[PDB]
């Protein structure tokens, strides 16, 4: 596999970096909408069930 | 029973509102205007009724000059007595009597320098930089300023005149070392061994060539010639940038014309 | 090369990178699993859905 | 069209250069140049060097300490809840006291926290305009942007502090936040009945339209004699050129007066200044010396009257009520 | 976030003054689809027999009635409060006599709230008057009603989101019961649950009368705020704007400066206060728990519980001939 | 009558129309056919705002008022006192504005200047445009349009800002406020920037464009330079009613409801409730 | 076992300014969210259950 | 290289790195467990919860 030549055009140092941001922002997304819901929140005293 | 209460029907505000306007009117017509009075006056009459006052004395509407101490040598008053009066005979007759009529060029305005082609009666100095070097320079003579990276570089480009005929190439630019700015152009012009600059406002610039509707190709041989090849005085540059402006009227007959 | 890395150092770096993203996602499976065992969060279809 | 006045085509790279230097603070003067290109079109590349100085310090750690309080009273708002303090932010707020206390200092759940930070910001806004006066000072240049800047926080002082004074109330102060300071001056204008009807307000509008026309009209025409080298404005001031003899010509021929090259920014000044002085005067007379600006006007005749379209309807509560109930309290 | 054109217009003020209802031609149609779910009046029934206070055992109220006007009297409440549940909501299934449920005795004195609206409040209800349906609109709980603190969603059969029952949630459920605000004040627990609070702040002489205007002696500025709040929830409620009722170039002037239902509004407030006060508030110990506020109060009603949106109930429609046994109440 | 360098600039040439007909000065004042137009339009609309000013109730300068047509007239042509006048002051405005703009590209194209004044100078009228005309037209009729008069034009102003609860909330007019509070702010910083680089003090040598760049610099940082300063006034200047139209326009035509509502599309997403 | 190269590209300046930055903001992230929970909160008296 | 350090520079950071990031993980390991014998955050599912 000729794959690792994606890092003579890619720069890996600009690849890493945007993977940082990009699965912190989907991480921190998916954490708190979760916490949004009655279902799901693990924090709270459990809700919204009779 | 009120605060604010000067009388019956006189309060605090009522008078603060002729007070504001008293600070305005006075800080305008006292003061401002004084200040706008210190370029052109006192105002001439070529083709005046009456006797107005000496244009050498401090008639009225004349603010008292003060005094520029420039950075690098002398001083300037505001207004300038010796830029008081103008003397260069300028190339226009008149089509009709009185001031109000515009004035026609008697040939060739642009060379001449009359409408706008004007240039003004500045110092014979070069502008310089606050470290006492020649403010705007061609490359050749300032290696250490440079076009930034990927910039398009327009040196070896073929510029095209208002008819769009070939003019000349592109020889060099002119930045300006105090605001790192480009400001002109540097052409060879053909048909000729002669440099013309030309401001870099009046050049449309491509990968293709630089296209200028100011003047024609065939005109770019009559731009005012610089007396030092890698340096321009303040006088030098009105002329050059006044040559294309007045080409911006006067390149063609019909760019003098009304549309209807 | 348009990176400045060399043929070697952009196959050390594939090949870390390649291992890294792997262990990433097989411990996000893994996760994933225990979290539904906390909390299985795809119900089954309710009585009068459709 | 002169491309060169809508952005820059072909920018220039230079030596790494010192500034003028200063009478003091050379020292002080720190950070290595970075150029952005995207920034040198629509002007310089360059971003710093910047100079530290005291002053400045002073003015980021009180701002800094102002901020602070801002944020964390709003984060509190929404009870820490960080995804909510994000939704919300715009809607969320420091508040001067509700209840009336005078001008005694209020609990901190109901306006102490609102008065610390308003005098950390006016700290920072004091140790910003010493930057400003002194850093024209060691440069050798007038104080003009200082004393400019020096009527903008007077503005600022008579809304946030002296107003409360002069009415003895800090329940009239602004609101820190980003909706809450708009809410606040629909509340300051119903209050004191109409501030389109206050002649200060119409002043200092007056002096922001008069400042967008000034400076529309006058980078227009700084760009129509581009081509000339009309930005160069301090040399066409010490030697004046064609561009701003063509100015000068345009305006006259235009409206039959013109300024020059250095009065035109007199006048620029001036408007500007005017702006805050105007509102300063407004904001001082407002509540101390009038109640209710429209009825202010009706008194001295200028109100406009309109006959009703729908019928007339006289107040449902007329002599029901005292009326200094309206403004004050009962007891 | 987009409203297509053409919006519907009217004219509430003199011209050039650009007052009137600004309205969406679907809104509109929503609205009336909705509110024309209005049962139809059940058919006239021959008022002849002895009074119901003869032949039933436990009738304080509808006593006048004979059985056939009372039965239909019965059949239009069933229809507008519990369609669903039928006779049984209130009745014992073999007693028709037991008071037992708490939706008889809760019935018991909205009947008489009803006519009580009908007969002393005609200077707001005027000829439509009121029947259950205006609130209730087909249901046991109607689906606007207030608390001492605010609630979301505004329709309350909507099972409300984790945030909007969190207590990071507490900016917005005062923002979207103020029309989207940021004022930072429950108008509703302040001004319409009694009639503790003056809502005008407005002075009415164009400078400051001593003795009101300095110091502890003034209102603080949060009324001015909190009656800003007030309108914005009025103008929500009624689906209109404050040019319905006002010419904002002096909010707080009448005759030819205010309209009709602007004199309407203010009977409606008093109503909503009187309402409040004197008949849902002290119905607290008949509900059960679960009907009750935070602070354990009963649930009371607001503009939004009659008017839903709509500058007059239902838009209009009556059933005041048809049931004259809601009112008006002849002594 | 001239100022002293003026007299080699008054050539003939650059009218759009009339050629050496009007092409001449009275005074300062370049007239042209478009002079000629403005000076018609211009005594026209004040002669018809004094004689309509003198039949309407008040005479006191601030309480004047012209108003236009009801709603109910919609486009047609009112009764002078009803409206009528309005629209024949609201024409001669339009005319006068649009002669000015005009004479300004006559006057810059004698100097061989470039047109960025007219081109400006187009912004408001744009604006005015705006709220006498095109939004009109949207609303359907000339009575949507503000009333001529100094307090009056005010309350329509009010009146329109009521009509959607709260104006402040409108995007398009934050985006306004923001470019005219930045644009007195930024004036005040070049007028104050040029006068101290002129004015240093007590015999003190006048500074340089590296002293412009350098007060800056120490300062907060940056320096836009002296013809980018020019080009930003310009920007946000233009940008004030260029960026308000769009709240203008939307008012009514584009969004009936309250303008805090609006961010409804923010604050409403599903996701954070 | 290569790993040691990503410094001679990285900056190690720059990724620990990023890290103290990001481990910041996470801890306050999850302090705060706690805080606002009655479940999970420490500082104040408890509420949320009678 | 591009960031300034030397071979031996880039070995010895990383290797401090990566023992201080390891030591950092292990404490939080640690102080989560100290915390859930304080606040036990994940709760069993409730009755009615689906
Ligand atoms: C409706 C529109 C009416 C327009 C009438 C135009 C009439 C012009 C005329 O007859 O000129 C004959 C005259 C004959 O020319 P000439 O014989 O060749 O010249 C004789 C002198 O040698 C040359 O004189 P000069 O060049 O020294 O002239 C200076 C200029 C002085 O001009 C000014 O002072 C302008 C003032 C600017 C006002 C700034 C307002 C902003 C500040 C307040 C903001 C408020 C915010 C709220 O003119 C005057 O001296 C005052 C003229 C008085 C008539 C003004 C009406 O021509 C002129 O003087 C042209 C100047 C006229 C300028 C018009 C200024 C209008 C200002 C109105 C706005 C104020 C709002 C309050
Ligand atoms: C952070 C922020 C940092 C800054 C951010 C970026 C900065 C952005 C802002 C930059 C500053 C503003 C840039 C504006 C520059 C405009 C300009 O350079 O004009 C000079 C330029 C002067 O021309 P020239 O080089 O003397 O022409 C050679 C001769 O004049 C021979 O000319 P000719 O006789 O061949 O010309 C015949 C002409 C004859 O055209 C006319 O006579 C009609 C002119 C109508 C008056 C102007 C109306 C402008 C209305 C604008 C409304 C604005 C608001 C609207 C809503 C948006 O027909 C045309 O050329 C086209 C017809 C329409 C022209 C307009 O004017 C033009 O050629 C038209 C340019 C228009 C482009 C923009 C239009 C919008
Ligand atoms: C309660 C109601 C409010 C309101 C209602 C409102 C409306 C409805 C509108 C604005 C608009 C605007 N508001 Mg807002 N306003 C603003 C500021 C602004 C402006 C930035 C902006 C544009 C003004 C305009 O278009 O003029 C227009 C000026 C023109 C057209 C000038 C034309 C000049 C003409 C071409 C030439 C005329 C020449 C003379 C006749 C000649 C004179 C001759 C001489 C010789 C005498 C501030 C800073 C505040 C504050 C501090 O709260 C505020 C509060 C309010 N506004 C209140 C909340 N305002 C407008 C906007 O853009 O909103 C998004 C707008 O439509
Ligand atoms: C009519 C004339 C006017 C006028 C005039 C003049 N105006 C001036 C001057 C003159 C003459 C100066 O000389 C001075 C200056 O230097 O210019 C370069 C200045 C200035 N006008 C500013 C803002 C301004 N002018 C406004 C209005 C008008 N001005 C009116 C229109 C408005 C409006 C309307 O909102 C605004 C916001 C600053 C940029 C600057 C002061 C900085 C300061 O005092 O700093 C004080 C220092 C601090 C507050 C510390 C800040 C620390 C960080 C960066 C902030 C927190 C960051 C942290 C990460 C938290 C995040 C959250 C946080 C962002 C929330
Ligand atoms: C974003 C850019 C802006 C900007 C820009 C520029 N602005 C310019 C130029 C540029 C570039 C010029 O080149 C031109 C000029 O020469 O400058 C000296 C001009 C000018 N900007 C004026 C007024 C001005 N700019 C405002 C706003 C902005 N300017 C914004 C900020 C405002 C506001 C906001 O109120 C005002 C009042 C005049 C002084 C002048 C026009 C002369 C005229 O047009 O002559 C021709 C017309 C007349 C002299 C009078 C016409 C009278 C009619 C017939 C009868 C009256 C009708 C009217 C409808 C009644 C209203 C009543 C009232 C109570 C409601
Ligand atoms: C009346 O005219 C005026 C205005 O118009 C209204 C003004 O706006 C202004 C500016 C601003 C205001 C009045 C509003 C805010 C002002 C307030 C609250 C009062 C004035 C306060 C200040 C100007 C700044 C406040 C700062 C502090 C209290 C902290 C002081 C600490 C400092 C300066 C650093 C500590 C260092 C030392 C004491 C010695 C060492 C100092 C240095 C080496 C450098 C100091 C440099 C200088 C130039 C003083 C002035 C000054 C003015 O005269
Ligand atoms: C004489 O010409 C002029 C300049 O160039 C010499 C200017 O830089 C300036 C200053 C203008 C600017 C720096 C752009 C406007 C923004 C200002 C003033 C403050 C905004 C904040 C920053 C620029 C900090 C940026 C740091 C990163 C003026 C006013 C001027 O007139
Ligand atoms: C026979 C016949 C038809 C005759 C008709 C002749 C004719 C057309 C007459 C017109 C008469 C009329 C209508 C006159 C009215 C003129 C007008 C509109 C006057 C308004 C003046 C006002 C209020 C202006 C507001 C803006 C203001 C405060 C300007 C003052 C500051 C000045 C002078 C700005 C202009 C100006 C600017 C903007 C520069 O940048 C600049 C740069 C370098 C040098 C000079 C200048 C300069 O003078
Ligand atoms: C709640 C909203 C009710 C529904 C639904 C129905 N009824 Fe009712 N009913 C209600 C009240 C509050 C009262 C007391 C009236 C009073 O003025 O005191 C009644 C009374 C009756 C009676 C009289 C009982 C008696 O004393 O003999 C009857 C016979 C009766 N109601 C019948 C009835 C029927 C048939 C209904 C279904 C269609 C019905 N009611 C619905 C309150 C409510
Ligand atoms: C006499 C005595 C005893 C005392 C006098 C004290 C004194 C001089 C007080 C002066 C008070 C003054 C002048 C107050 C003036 C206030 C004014 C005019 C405010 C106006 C507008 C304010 C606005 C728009 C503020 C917006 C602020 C924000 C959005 C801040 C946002 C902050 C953050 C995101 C930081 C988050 C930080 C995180 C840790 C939570
Ligand atoms: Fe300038
Ligand atoms: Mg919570």
């Amino acid at each position: 596999s000729a794959s690792w030549k994606l890092w003579l055009i890619l720069d890996p140092r600009r690849v890493l970096t945007a993977l940082f941001i990009y699965l912190t922002v989907i991480a921190l997304l998916i954490h708190f909408g979760l916490l949004s819901t009655n279902r799901l929140n693990w924090w709270e005293f459990q809700r919204g069930l009779p | 029973m009120y605060y604010g209460a000067l009388a019956n029907h006189l309060d605090i505000a009522q008078l603060a509102w002729y007070g504001h306007w008293l600070v305005i009117w006075t800080v305008v017509l006292f003061y401002l205007r004084r200040e706008d009075r210190r370029e052109g006056y006192p105002l001439v009459e070529p083709l005046g009724l009456v006797k107005l006052p000496s244009p050498d004395v401090q008639s009225g509407e004349l603010p008292y000059p003060k005094t520029f101490t420039l950075y690098h040598g002398g001083t300037v008053q505001a207004p300038n007595p010796n830029r008081r009066y103008e003397t260069r005979e300028l190339k226009l007759a008149q089509t009709d009597g009185f001031e109000g009529a515009p004035l026609a060029p008697t040939g060739n305005p642009m060379v001449d320098g009359v409408g706008p082609a004007s240039w003004a009666e500045r110092s014979e100095v070069v502008d310089s930089t606050f470290e006492g070097k020649a403010k705007i320079v061609p490359l050749r003579a300032a290696p250490e300023f440079y076009i930034a990276e990927g910039d398009l570089d327009p040196r070896g480009l073929p510029v095209f005149g208002a008819d769009g005929i070939e003019a000349g190439t592109v020889t060099d630019l002119w930045v300006d070392r105090s605001e790192y700015y480009f400001r002109y152009l540097e052409i060879s012009v053909a048909g000729s061994a002669r440099t013309a600059l030309m401001p870099l406002g009046f050049a449309s610039i491509t990968k293709d060539g630089v296209k200028v509707q100011a003047i024609l190709a065939s005109q770019f041989a009559n731009v005012p010639r610089l007396q030092s090849r890698d340096q321009i005085t303040l006088r030098e540059e009105d002329k050059v940038s006044a040559y294309y402006a007045g080409g911006l009227l006067y390149a063609t007959p019909e760019r003098a014309e009304p549309l209807l | 090369s348009l990176t400045g890395l060399t043929e070697e150092e952009a196959k050390e770096f594939h090949s870390v990178f390649v291992s890294s993203m792997v262990l990433y996602l097989a411990t996000a499976v893994i996760v994933h699993y225990l979290v539904w065992t906390a909390r299985p969060w795809i119900a089954p279809i309710p009585k009068g859905w459709v | 069209a002169d491309f060169q006045t809508i952005y820059t085509q072909i920018q220039a790279r230079g030596p790494d250069h010192f500034g003028p230097s200063g009478q003091w603070g050379d020292i002080d003067r720190v950070g290595k140049p970075i150029f952005i290109k995207w920034l040198g079109r629509i002007g310089d590349a360059q971003i710093g060097p910047v100079y530290l100085g005291a002053s400045g310090v002073g003015g980021i750690a009180f701002g800094l300490t102002a901020i602070l309080i801002i944020g964390f009273n709003m984060l509190a708002q929404v009870s820490f809840d960080p995804l909510q303090f994000f939704r919300q932010f715009f809607w969320l707020g420091l508040y001067p006291p509700k209840a009336q206390y005078g001008m005694g200092i209020p609990p901190l759940n109901d306006g102490g926290w609102w008065l610390m930070a308003g005098l950390m910001m006016t700290l920072s806004l004091g140790c910003w305009w010493i930057r400003v006066y002194s850093r024209a000072r060691a440069l050798g240049l007038g104080t003009h942007i200082a004393w400019n800047f020096a009527m903008a926080i007077f503005f600022v002082l008579c809304i946030g502090f002296f107003h409360p004074v002069l009415v003895g109330s800090w329940s009239e102060a602004v609101p820190f936040g980003i909706f809450p300071h708009l809410d606040w001056l629909t509340a300051f204008s119903m209050r004191y009945g109409n501030f389109y009807y206050c002649p200060w307000h119409g002043f200092s509008i007056g002096f922001a339209y008069g400042c967008g026309l000034l400076f529309a009209a006058h980078g227009a025409t700084i760009l129509a004699v581009a081509r000339f080298g009309g930005d160069r404005e301090i040399e066409q001031i010490t030697d004046r050129g064609t561009a701003v003899e063509r100015a000068a010509l345009f305006w006259r021929w235009t409206m039959g007066f013109n300024a020059t090259i250095e009065s035109i920014h007199r006048w620029g000044w001036f408007f500007s200044f005017m702006v805050m002085f105007s509102a300063s005067v407004g904001i001082l007379l407002t509540g101390t010396f009038v109640d209710n600006w429209y009825l202010w006007c009706v008194k001295h005749g200028a109100a406009p009257d309109y006959p009703a379209f729908l019928p007339a309807t006289p107040d449902p509560r007329a002599g029901t009520f005292d009326p200094r109930t309206l403004t004050g309290v009962p007891q | 976030c987009f409203e297509p054109p053409p919006a519907i217009s009217t004219q509430t003020g003199f011209r050039g003054l650009s007052m009137g209802e600004v309205l969406h031609p679907a809104t509109v149609a929503a609205k009336k689809e909705r509110d024309a779910q209005y049962p139809p009046a059940l058919p006239a029934v021959k008022a002849e027999g002895q009074p119901v206070s003869k032949v039933y055992k436990n009738v304080k109220v509808l006593g006048d009635l004979t059985e056939p006007e009372f039965l239909r009297t019965m059949t239009a409440m069933t229809e507008w409060v519990s369609p669903k549940e039928g006779c049984t909501y209130c009745h014992d299934e073999a007693d028709l006599s037991s008071e037992a449920k708490y939706p008889f005795k809760v019935a018991r004195r909205m009947l008489e709230m009803t006519r009580h609206i009908n007969t002393d409040w005609t200077s707001h209800v005027a000829q439509t008057g009121v029947t259950c349906y205006t609130c209730h609109r087909g249901r046991p709980v109607p689906p606007y009603i207030r608390y001492l603190e605010p609630r979301l969603p505004l329709d309350n059969a909507i099972k409300p989101t984790f945030v909007e029952a969190d207590n990071s949630g507490h900016v917005v459920r005062l923002a979207k019961n103020t029309a989207y605000s940021a004022l930072n004040y429950d108008p509703f627990a302040m001004f319409l649950a009694n009639d503790k609070r003056e809502i005008r702040f407005v002075p009415q002489t164009a400078l400051p009368p001593v003795g009101v205007s300095r110091g502890m002696e003034r209102r603080p500025l949060s009324d001015a705020y909190a009656t800003f709040a007030l309108m914005m929830f009025i103008s929500d409620a009624i689906g209109t704007n404050c040019t319905f009722c006002h010419n904002p170039q002096t909010f707080e002037s009448w005759g030819n400066k205010s309209t009709p239902q602007r004199a309407i509004a203010w009977q409606g407030i008093k109503m909503t206060r009187d309402l409040n006060m004197n008949f849902l508030s002290p119905l607290k110990p008949v509900y059960p728990a679960n009907r009750l506020g935070a602070q354990g109060e009963a649930p009371m009603a607001d503009c939004r519980t009659c008017h839903q949106g709509v500058t007059k109930p239902l838009f209009g429609a009556s059933r005041m001939k048809d049931y004259p046994e809601l009112g008006p109440v002849k002594a | 009558a001239l100022l002293s360098f003026e007299r080699k600039y008054r050539v003939r040439g650059g009218t759009l129309i009339g050629g050496d007909l009007f092409d001449f000065w009275v005074g300062p004042f370049y007239v042209g056919f478009f002079g000629v137009s403005a000076i018609f339009f211009i005594f026209l609309g004040v002669s018809l705002i004094g004689y309509a000013a003198s039949q309407g109730p008040s005479l006191d300068p601030f309480a004047i008022s012209i108003n236009p047509p009801d709603l109910k007239y919609g486009f047609a042509g009112a009764p002078l006192l009803e409206g009528g006048f309005w629209q024949a002051i609201t024409v001669c405005a339009i005319g006068a504005f649009i002669s000015w703009q005009l004479r300004e590209v006559e006057i810059s194209r004698k100097l061989g200047m470039g047109w960025h004044v007219p081109i400006a100078f187009g912004v408001p009228i744009f604006m005015f445009l705006v709220l006498q005309v095109f939004r009109p037209i949207l609303m359907g009729g000339w009575g949507f349009a503000f009333p001529y008069g100094i307090l009056s034009h005010l309350d329509w102003v009010n009146n329109f800002g009521f009509q959607y609860l709260n104006w402040h909330y409108n995007p398009g007019h934050m985006s306004s406020v923001s470019f005219l509070f930045a644009n007195a702010m930024a004036l005040g910083l070049h007028g104050g920037l040029i006068l101290s680089v002129a004015n240093p003090g007590d015999g003190d040598k006048v500074k340089t464009a590296e002293h412009e760049n350098a007060y800056f610099r120490d300062v907060v940082g940056y320096s836009i330079g002296a013809l980018a300063i020019h080009r930003l006034g310009l920007f946000l200047a233009s940008n004030i009613f260029l960026t308000g139209a769009f709240g203008t326009i939307a008012s009514g035509p584009f969004w009936t409801r309250g303008w805090p509502e609006w961010w409804g599309w923010w604050l409403d997403i599903p996701f954070w409730s």
